[PDB]
DNA sequence: ATCTGGGGCGGGTTTTCCTCGAA
C-alpha cells in the first residue's frame, strides 16, 4: 500500500509536470529535506492540476493497453499526454505526509518516478512526430 | 603558535560550487555523523571547501607584502599560486634546479628569498631530489555546527531567466544558508627558518634580518578571513554576514581550541589552556574573546569589541 | 601497565591514504565482519592505520625529550626512525656493531644510552649477531564503532581545481566521517631495563639513575594521542575531533578493558577488574572515566572532567 | 577432564604468519572442505595455528608458577622451550642421561621434579633410552565459523612505507577479520603423575606433596588464552576481540562437545552429556555456559557471566 | 529477462557515458556497494540523458545492421555515436532495483556491458577520424 | 570460436601487461580457482587500457606483417610495443566468463598465451636496443 | 633452421639451469605432453635468464675457441660457466612453439641437448677445481 | 549553459635458523 499511494503521488507530479512543462516542482520534491518543502510542492502541482481541470485539459479517461486501465488525460501546448494510473486521493496525501515526516526519501522515490513517467511519455510524442 | 575558532552567521549565500549538472550549479555538500537524543545518524549538509579560504588569505597576503618592501614572485605576483612544483615556474622565475641532497639546502633559501609566499605557505618541488616545505598555516572546511538535533542549515535551488527578444537563457542555481564554524592556526615560530638539514649557506643572514617584518605580515593577513573576504561568486550573489562569537590564543607549545559546537566552548578552552600551561613545562599562554551573543565566557579573559583590537593586540 | 579504550568523533577528515589510481587519492579501507539481527555481514569502511599514531606518538616523545635534557640519537634528532636497522644508521650514529652473542648485551646498553626512542619504541638490528627489542607501547587500527545494524561512517570523494592564466589541474580527493574508536597499552614496569640475557655490564648505573625521568616522560607523551594530534594532510584538511568517552586502567597484571563498540563497556570493565584482580592475585588496580555522551558508569569510579587531569593523575 | 568449546570475533588483525616473498607478508591460510545447498566445496580460509596457542598458555603459566614459588627449569626461566629434548639442554640443566630402560622412571622424576612446564605440557628426550610425556593440555588450529554457504572471513593486503629524508622503504601487510572459534581440552587427574611404567623411586613424595598447587596453577593459565593474549604482530597491530559464546564440560570420562560451527552447539551438547553419563556409567558431569549472541541454550543449565567466575568456579 | 533488463540498463549508461563524456557515473555504478549508489547513479544518468533529449542531442532511431534495429544516436561534442538497443523502461529500473536488493552484483555486470558499448563505439569513431 | 574469445582476452592481458610493465594481473589471472578473481582481472586490466587509451599511448592500428593485420600499439615508459590482433568485445567477456563458470582452466589457457605475447614482444625490443 | 632453433633452445635451457643449478625446468620440458607444459617452462628459464641478466650475473660475450664465437657467460654461487651460442629470439621461441604444436617430440631434443651441454660445462668445471 | 583544464616524484624490504631418536 505505501508503494500504491507513492505511485498515485507519483502520477500527480508526473501530470503537474506535463501540464506546466516546467520540471520545478518535481526538482522542488526530488530534492526536499523537510516536510515543509514536501507539503509546498503538493499543495503547488495540485493547484496546477485544479488549473488544467476547470479548463477541461485535464481530464481521468480508461485506455486499453486488451482490459482498460484507468489514466489521465493531459492537453498542453496543442500536445496529447496520457498518464496510465490513478491520481492520488485525500488519504494517500495524508498517508504520504505521515510516510514524510517518518522519512523524507519517499519524496525522492516519488520524485523519481514522476520524472520517469514524464520522460517516457515525452519521448514517445517526440517519435510519433518524426515519423 | 597562533590558534582560534570562530562562528559566523550568513544567510542566502553559495560561496562554492562542485561539478555542475545541466544547467543547474551545484553548492559543495558532504556527509556528517550527528549525535542526537537517539543516537548517531548520517546527514548530508552544504560545506565550503578548505583550500578556498587559503587562496584568499594567500591573496590578501601578497597584497599586503606588496605595500611594503617584502618580495614577490613573477608568478605569485599575478594570483597564480603554483609556485615552484613544476620545471616551468622555475625556467620562468630564472633558479637552477637542485643538483643533490647537499646542494638542496641552498635550493631552498634561494627559493625562500625571491616569495615571501612560498615561504609563508609552503612548497613542494617532485623530480630527482625532491624538495618540500609543510605550510605554516592549516585550515579546515567550514561546516555547521552539529549542536542539538537539528542542523541549523538549509539549502534550495533558484530559478533565473535572460531576456531575449527573439527566442530560439534559463538557469537555476543553488542558494544556502547555516550558521558557519571554522577553526584555523599559525604557528610563528618557524616563519623565515629553513626546514632542511644541512650546513649553513650565504643569505641566511638576509632572511634573519626580515623575520619580524615577516611575521608581521602574516599576523596582519589573518584579518582578511577574520572579517569575511573570501568565496567567489560575490559580484551577484554578496551573503551578508555578523560575527557571533570568536577565540584566539597565543602559546608556546602544541594546543587547539574547542570546535565551536556547543554554546558554551570558551569556557573549555580556557580551563584546557589553564591546566594544559603545567602538564607541558610553558612560559606563555593568553586568550582572547570577542562576544556578541550573550553565551557563557567566564572570568580572567581580555574581551574587545571589534577584530580591529584583536588584530592590533596580537600584532603587539 | 596502562590501559585504555577511547572514543572520539571526526568529521570532513582524510588522515590516511594508500595510492592514487588516474587523479584520485584514495583513503584507506579495509573489511570488517559486522554483526545484526539477521546474521554476519562483511562490510568495507574506512580505517586509519596504526603506524600514523605509532609517529605521532614518537615524536611528541622526542619533542619532550630534547626539552627535558635526556638523551636523544643522531638520526632520531631528525624526524627520521630508522633507529638503526641498517649499517649506515650504526656508523652515522657512531656506535660499534656486535662481534657475537655473548657480546650483545654491551652493544644494546650502548644504543640504550645514546637515544631513548630506541628504548621505549624498540628496535631490531640484523646482522651476523641479529638483536631485537620488542616495543613498550602497543596500538592498533582505528575503526569505527561496529555497533547495531548501522555502521555509523561515510566516504565520499571531492572534487578540486588548480587555477591557472594560460591553460593547456584538476583533481580528486577522498573524505570520510566517522565514530572512531581505538584502545592502547603501555607497561611502565620495563622502561629503562635491559631486555636481553646476559651479565652485568658498566652502564645501568645510569640507567637506573634516568629510570624516573625516562618513564616520567613516556607517560607525558600520551597527551599527544590522547589529545588529537596526529595524521598526515593536516594543513589544508584540517579535521573537527571531539571525545566522547574513554577508560583508562592501571594494575600490575595484564588485562585489556572492552572495545568501544557496545555503549555498554565502562560497567563491564569496571565489574571484570576487581575479578581480575582477585583471580590473579594483584595489590593494586584503579580506573579513570571520562564521559560526556551520558552512558551508564558504575560505582566506585573516579570520574574526571578534561584528559589533562589524567595525565597529572597517571603521573602521581 | 575439562573440555571447552569457543567462540571469537575478530577484527583487522594479521596474528599468525608464515614465510614471506617479495615485500609482501603472508598470513597462514589452509584449505577447508565446506557443505553447501548444492553439494560440498574446497576453500581457502585464513587459520591461526594451533602451537602460537600452546607458547601463550605457556608462558602464562612460567609467570603463575615462577609467582607462587613451583619449581622452574633454567632454560624454560627464560621463554625457550626446547625443554630436555637436545643433550645441550640437559647439559646446562645439569643431568644425567638415562642409561637403560630401568632409569626411565628416576629420569622421568628427576626433570619433573626442576620444571612445571615439562609437566604439565609434556616433552619428549630421544636417546639410546627415548622416553616421552604426552601433553595434558591440548589445541588445535582456529578455523571461522563453517556455518551455511558463506564463510564469515575475509584477508587483504595493506600498504605501508618508511619515510626518510634521503631517498635511494616500502612493505605490505595482510590484514583479516572473521569469527574465529577453537575448541580446548585438559585434564587435571595425571598431573603429578609418572607415566612410564616401573618401580616407585625416592621423591615422589614430594611430587605428590605440590600436586594441588601444581593443579590450581594449570588451571589458571587458561585464563590467558580465555581472555584473548596470544599472537605475534601485537605492538603495531593490536586486535579487537570480543568473546560470543563457551561452553565448558568438567566430567570423568572422555568427551568431546560439539563444534561451534552450526548454530545450535549449546543444546546439542548439553543433550549428549546428558546420556553419556549413563551410557560410560561415570559419577560427575558439570557444564557451564556463556551467551552473548542469543543462541539457544536449553534449561536448567548455569549461566556464568565472565570467564573470572568461570575460572573461579573450575578452580572451587 | 533479467538478462534483458540488464542490457538496457547497460545501454542507458553507455547513452550518458558518451554524451557526458565523462566515465564518473559509471565508475560509480561498477563500485557500487548499497542500493543507494546504484539508485542515485540510475537518477543522474536519466537527468544528463533528459538533458540531450530536450537538446534533441539525445534521439530514438532505427538502423539497418538487413533488419531494422532499435538504436538511440547522441551528439557529442561534434561526434556522433549510434548505441544499438533500447533504454530502460520504469518497469526495468523498477526490476533492476529489486535485483539489486537481492545482490549488488547486477550493478556490476550492467556496468561492465555499458563501459564495453562506449569503449567500442570510441574506439570505432576514432579509426574512422584517422582514416 | 573459443579459440578467438581465448585468443582476444589473451591479447588485452598482454596489452595490459605491457602498458602497466607489472605481471601482477596475468598472475592473478592464470591462477585463478573462482569466477570472481577471473572477472576482477578482466575490469581491472580494461581500466589500465581505459587510462592508456585517454592518454593516447594506447591505440588501435593496422600493421602489414602484405595484408593488413588489426594490431594495438603501446606506449610504456618510452618504450613502443605492437600487439597484433583484436581487443576483446563485450560479447567476448560475457562469452568468456560463461566459459569460465563451467571451466576456469580458459583463464589459465588465456593467461599463458597472454605471457607468451608479452615474453616475445619483450625479448624483441630489448634485441633491437643492444643492435 | 629447425635445427639452428632446436639448439638456440637447448642454449636457453643450459643457461637457465647451470644459473639456478635446478634440473627442474629440463626435466619438465623433456617430459613434456602439452604445449602448456613447455610453453610454462619457456616463461620460466626466461623469468630465471631475466634476473640473472639484471645481476649482471648472466651476460653475452665473445670468446675464442681462432675466431670468435658468440657465448653466455653464468655467473652462480661463485663458479663461472661458459655456454658457446646464441640464445632465442622472440621469433626462434614463436617458430619452436608452432614446431611443439605439430610435434612435443621437438622438446624433447631440446632437452636432450640442453642436459648434454650442462654436463660437459660441470664436468670441465670440476675437473679443474680438482686439479 | 555556453570552456577549460583530467597530475606530477622519491622510494617496490633487510637476519636468524631448513629436524632431532627408537625401533
Amino acid at each position: 500500500e505505501k508503494e500504491n499511494i507513492i505511485g498515485r503521488i507519483a502520477n500527480l507530479l508526473a501530470v503537474g509536470f506535463l501540464y506546466s512543462e516546467s520540471p520545478t516542482l518535481v526538482d522542488r520534491f526530488a530534492n526536499a529535506l523537510s516536510k515543509e518543502a514536501v507539503t509546498k510542492v503538493l499543495y503547488d502541482v495540485q493547484r496546477i492540476v485544479q488549473m488544467g481541470i476547470d479548463r477541461s485539459e485535464i481530464a481521468t479517461t480508461t485506455i486499453t493497453i486488451g482490459k482498460d486501465y484507468p489514466a489521465v488525460n493531459v492537453n498542453s501546448s496543442g500536445a496529447k499526454y496520457t498518464v496510465v494510473g490513478y491520481l492520488p486521493t485525500s488519504q494517500d496525501i495524508e498517508d504520504f505526509l505521515r510516510m514524510i515526516e517518518e522519512d523524507v526519501y519517499y519524496a525522492r522515490k516519488a520524485g523519481a518516478l514522476a520524472m520517469s513517467i514524464a520522460n517516457r511519455i515525452k519521448l514517445g510524442s517526440k517519435q510519433s512526430k518524426s515519423e | 603558535m597562533i590558534s582560534g575558532s570562530v562562528r559566523f552567521l550568513v544567510n542566502l549565500e553559495s560561496l562554492n560550487g562542485v561539478e555542475s549538472i545541466g544547467n543547474l550549479t551545484k553548492h559543495r555538500t558532504a556527509p556528517v555523523v550527528l549525535k542526537t537524543s537517539t543516537g548517531y545518524l548520517v546527514r548530508y549538509v552544504p560545506v565550503i571547501s578548505g583550500e578556498a579560504l587559503a587562496h584568499a588569505y594567500q591573496a590578501s597576503l601578497v597584497d599586503i607584502a606588496k605595500k611594503e618592501g617584502l618580495p614577490v614572485g613573477s608568478l605569485s605576483s599575478q594570483y597564480e599560486f603554483i609556485k615552484f612544483s613544476t620545471d616551468e615556474a622555475l625556467k620562468i622565475e630564472g633558479i637552477k634546479e637542485p643538483k643533490d641532497y647537499n646542494d638542496a639546502r641552498r635550493f631552498e633559501v634561494e627559493v625562500m628569498l625571491k616569495d615571501v609566499i612560498a615561504d609563508v605557505g609552503g612548497f613542494m618541488y617532485a623530480g630527482g631530489a625532491p624538495v618540500r616545505r609543510t605550510s605554516r598555516i592549516k585550515l579546515g572546511y567550514m561546516i555547521p555546527a552539529l549542536r542539538g538535533d537539528e542542523i541549523p542549515a538549509q539549502l534550495e535551488a533558484q530559478f533565473h531567466v535572460r531576456f531575449s527578444n527573439k527566442p530560439v537563457a534559463i538557469f537555476n542555481v543553488e542558494v544556502s544558508s547555516a550558521l558557519y564554524t571554522f577553526s584555523f592556526e599559525l604557528d610563528e615560530d618557524l616563519i623565515a627558518v629553513p626546514s632542511t638539514f644541512g650546513e649553513k649557506v650565504k643569505g641566511e643572514e638576509e632572511l634573519e634580518r626580515q623575520k619580524a617584518k615577516r611575521v608581521k605580515s602574516a599576523i596582519k593577513a589573518l584579518y582578511s578571513l577574520l572579517s569575511g573576504n573570501f568565496g567567489g561568486k560575490r559580484s551577484r550573489f554578496l551573503p551578508s554576514m555578523k560575527l557571533m562569537s570568536l577565540v584566539v590564543t597565543k602559546t608556546d607549545f602544541p594546543f587547539m581550541p574547542e570546535p565551536a559546537h556547543d554554546d558554551d566552548y570558551i569556557k573549555t578552552t580556557i580551563m584546557r589552556l589553564g591546566k594544559a600551561k603545567g602538564v607541558l613545562n610553558g612560559n606563555l599562554a593568553k586568550a582572547y574573546v570577542i562576544n556578541n551573543e550573550g553565551i557563557e565566557v567566564g572570568e580572567g579573559v581580555t574581551v574587545l569589541s571589534t577584530v580591529e583590537d584583536l588584530v592590533v593586540k596580537l600584532e603587539e
